[PDB]
């Protein structure tokens, strides 16, 4: 359902807040023609309703159901934050993997399900969180 | 009238709902309960025929309201493995029984 290559993998980023990380992911979704500009704020709007942190150092920010027509094509932006970005409810809920998603027809859970299926093992997340290799990222998510 | 439907709901039904659904789904499939179906959707969207509804305590009131006749299970944390494990064991017990 989604293409993954060097153009949508971003390693070794840093962000003081989840809002900055979400804005970067949103900017990259706009940059790759996945979404129109209005989708960036829609991702921030969705984050306010309830965090997109999914546990296990992963966050998957996406837009609201209201922004479905601002999505041009299903896409993901894989963003690595080795130092972590607080994303969940608690201060302990830190994400090192921030995966920005844009899904046609508000199908975000299908994209999330595909990603989390490939992230079912703790060793895979740890490796993805600190790797400096784009190729390794592609390998670990290629069976998705 | 057999309990076989489990659905997870949330504010947008595009975040926490995705993870909750996946984990529960996996456990159910592992238990050999192919008869039980698992899906996720926004709170605003919950079919009246649903037997089990799983949401975050902060929104369980809402789901109860849409269907207070349905069975609702409240969570506390997104990765609360302890709660998830307990709930699963329970459903299995209720399946046989």
């Amino acid at each position: 359902l989604f293409k993954l290559g060097a153009e949508n993998i971003f390693l070794g980023r840093k962000a003081a807040t989840k809002e900055e990380a979400i804005r970067f992911a949103g900017e990259q979704l706009v940059k790759g023609g996945y979404v129109e500009p209005e989708y960036v704020q829609a991702m921030l709007d969705r984050e306010k309703l309830t965090p997109t942190y999914l546990g296990e150092s992963i966050a998957v920010p996406q837009g609201t159901v209201e922004a479905k027509d601002r999505v041009l094509k299903t896409g993901v932006v894989f963003c690595q934050y080795p130092e972590g970005v607080r994303f969940g409810e608690e201060e302990d809920d830190i994400a090192r993997l921030v995966i920005g998603i844009a899904a046609r027809n508000n199908e975000h859970i299908q994209v999330i399900t595909s990603l989390t299926n490939a992230l079912d093992d703790e060793s895979v997340i740890e490796r993805l969180a600190h790797t400096t290799s784009v190729d390794e990222v592609l390998e670990l998510l290629a069976g998705r | 009238s057999h309990v076989r439907k489990i659905i997870v709901a949330s504010d947008a039904g595009m975040g926490s709902s995705a993870m909750g659904a996946g984990v529960l789904r996996k456990k159910i499939q592992d238990a050999g309960l192919s008869q039980i179906s698992v899906t996720n959707s926004a709170i605003n969207n919950l079919p009246p025929d649903v037997d089990l509804v799983i949401t975050h305590r902060d929104l369980t009131e809402r789901a109860m309201r849409q269907v207070p006749q349905a069975q609702h299970i409240s969570l506390t944390n997104f990765l609360d493995s302890g709660l998830y494990t307990s709930l699963t064991e329970r459903l299995v017990a209720a399946q046989r029984h």
